[PDB]
């Protein structure tokens, strides 16, 4: 059994990649379950064993000869979201009309759930390819979903691969959209960024590509894929040569003025923020940042 | 001369475009699936450190083509040839035909540019498994030597390259760095650098393809290949962003600077809190001599 604070559910048909995707994220969540149950352990609503636990589904070619019985409509209430897994290799558009039908079936059952869709194995696939196959079926269920009558229904669809990024940037958001308990820390993030020369900050765990946290600012502009890579520069430029700032740091600046910045904050948590300066130079840029930060990790410093 | 001309030869699906595409083009391993089989010959160059500039000629090796260039076009194709960069798929069956049509390689350069570089390349070595790896590289370097031997190019080059890793670009690294005619002075003014700066050591490495060019010093013998391919992973999540490598600074330890249109180099300093500014600043004078 399983004793976690959200059931999150993967559903597609045989060899979408449903249980390749449970083994890289059940892992890569070993750092949250530990972070926010005890390294931090606060909301009442926390001492959990762990934060999700991802049950899959198999789904059989074509839902008309049969339809969802009983047990799984319980299931369905249980589950806090829901992880559609549409297998790019092949067609899709049978699958964009079952997902209508998982929708409107789960949706009477238990609304109020996430419903989440994964447009993967997207990986060796050119760009204007994943625009139009998004923007396409991204409009194909915005047209399955205003005949089935529910055209409300909230749908977040993702561009992942088990062998990308993707993965970890998609469930990144798909697990805080789940547990609103974790979002004090996006909170405090709100807040360095606040009234700031930054754009953008994530709070990475050194061993996982899942971030622990980030702004509520809308305009995530996909830094994900720059800041979770300059974890990686760091950590492995630095393992070559080994042989109130006492710990591991790395600053980077691009041609336009761009500033990748890493702190770490708290033995293998560190913080990756994007600093963006109209002509301010950057030794003081980054000082006034430290400043800002050297606060919010005071703040981690005391709940821990 | 001030132009260089590189054949990239073998059998298709060798995965040599791939190489090319990764190693001129910003291309990510996995990228290299949507390539297709590329068709006769596919040019491409690049100026290379200013003064030199590079002509690469990969060659779709499907046997027909391959044929094609032997027959009508062995004086187009093996005329006035710098280098040969041969490539075996690790994973070939038809392994004795792929040394014969690399003999037949051979034999029209033995005969238009007697002079040229021979290189060899045992691609996608990571479907083989390692307790594997060595021998069977062993073993292929061994016949290929001696094949090589009889078409005049005695002692060739080899290296054990995949995509997936970064001994892809020691192998593209030394290859082009056989290229270079002035490494005296560059090495010369490295050691200086060095010096000034009173670094651990210094590595030079070519802003576009991020290959090593010299370095000036226990530590990792592939560390110049691992620092390429770390850094061009850099380079593509720094995509988005649409703005190139200019800095970066690590624990206050490590200091990567681009210096010209052409070198960046990459100090690993020795202390921990050298004033930061009087670091920069040496780093400043530095371009003057590498550009
Ligand atoms: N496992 C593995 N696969 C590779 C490697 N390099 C390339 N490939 C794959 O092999 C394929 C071969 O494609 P290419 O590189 O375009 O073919 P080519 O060798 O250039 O030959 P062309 O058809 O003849 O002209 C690509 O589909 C890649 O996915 C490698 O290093 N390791
Ligand atoms: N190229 C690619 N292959 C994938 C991806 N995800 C899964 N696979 C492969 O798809 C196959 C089926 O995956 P699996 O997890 O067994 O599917 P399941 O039956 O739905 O659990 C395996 O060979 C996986 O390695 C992906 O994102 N990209
Ligand atoms: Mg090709």
């Amino acid at each position: 059994a399983t004793d976690s604070k959200a059931m999150v559910l993967l559903m597609g048909v045989r060899r979408c990649g449903k249980s390749s995707i449970c083994k890289v994220v059940f892992h890569n969540m070993q750092p949250l379950d530990t972070l926010y149950l005890e390294s931090t352990s606060n909301p009442s609503l926390e001492h959990f064993s762990t934060l999700i636990d991802l049950a899959v589904m198999e789904l059989p070619g074509q839902l008309n000869y049969f339809e969802p019985s009983y047990d799984s409509e319980r299931l369905f209430k249980s589950v806090g979201a829901l992880v559609y897994v549409i297998d790019s290799q092949d067609e899709y558009i049978n699958a964009i009309t079952n997902l209508a039908m998982i929708i409107e079936y789960a949706y009477k059952v238990n609304p109020s759930i996430n419903i989440e869709v994964l447009i993967h194995k997207v990986d060796g696939l050119s760009e204007d390819f994943k625009v139009d196959a998004q923007r396409d079926i991204m409009q194909r269920t915005g047209e399955e979903l205003l005949e089935l009558g529910l055209d409300g229904v909230q749908v977040s669809f993702y561009l992942t691969s088990i062998f990308d990024h993707s993965i970890y940037e998609a469930f990144s958001r798909i697990v805080q959209k789940l547990i609103p308990e974790l979002s004090f820390l996006e909170n405090m993030l709100d807040n360095l960024i606040q009234h700031s020369k930054i754009e953008k900050a994530f709070l990475f765990d050194v061993n996982s590509k899942i971030y622990v946290s980030t702004d509520s600012n809308p305009v995530d502009i996909q830094m994900y894929e720059v800041c979770s890579e300059f974890i990686d520069v760091t950590i492995d430029l630095f393992d070559l040569y080994k042989a109130p700032r006492n710990e591991l740091q790395n600053v980077s600046q691009l041609a336009n003025g761009v500033i990748i910045y890493l702190r770490q904050m708290i033995r293998g948590l560190a913080l990756v923020a994007i600093i963006r300066p109209n002509g301010t130079d950057m030794e003081s840029c980054l000082t006034v940042a430290d400043y800002n930060i050297d606060i919010f990790k005071k703040g981690l410093e005391d709940i821990w | 001369n001030n132009r260089k001309k590189l054949l990239l030869m073998g059998r298709s699906g060798s995965g040599k475009s791939s190489m090319r595409s990764i190693i001129f083009s910003n291309y990510s391993a996995f990228d290299t699936r949507r390539l297709g089989a590329t068709i006769d010959v596919e040019h491409s160059h690049l100026r290379f450190l200013g003064n030199m500039t590079l002509n690469l000629w990969d060659c779709g090796g499907q046997d027909v083509f391959m044929e094609n260039y032997f027959t009508k076009q062995k004086d187009h194709i093996f005329q006035m040839v710098q280098v040969l960069i041969h490539v075996f798929d690790v994973e070939s069956t038809e392994v004795l035909k792929d040394i014969e049509i690399f003999a037949k390689a051979l034999k029209q350069l033995r005969k238009y540019s007697p002079d040229a570089k021979i290189f060899v390349l045992l691609h996608k070595m990571d479907l083989v498994q390692l307790d594997k790896r060595e021998e069977l590289f062993q073993i292929m370097m061994k016949n290929l030597s001696e094949t090589s031997s009889e078409f005049g190019f005695p002692n060739l080059i080899g290296f054990p390259t995949s995509i997936w890793d970064e001994s892809l670009y020691k192998a593209w690294s030394q290859i082009v760095c056989s290229l270079i005619p002035n490494m005296s002075n560059h090495q010369s003014n490295l050691k200086k650098f060095k010096e000034i700066m009173n670094a651990l050591e210094i590595i030079l490495f070519e802003r576009t393809t991020f290959l090593v060019i010299c370095s000036s010093n226990l530590l990792d013998p592939k560390r110049f290949e691992k620092i390429s391919n770390i850094m061009k992973n850099f380079k593509q999540s720094c995509t988005k962003l649409k703005s190139g490598f200019k800095t970066l600074i690590l624990n206050n330890n490590i200091y990567v600077s681009e210096l010209s249109s052409n070198m960046v180099c990459f100090i690993v300093l020795k202390d921990m809190n050298i004033p930061q500014e009087l670091v920069l600043e040496n780093i400043k004078k530095a371009k003057e001599f590498f550009q």
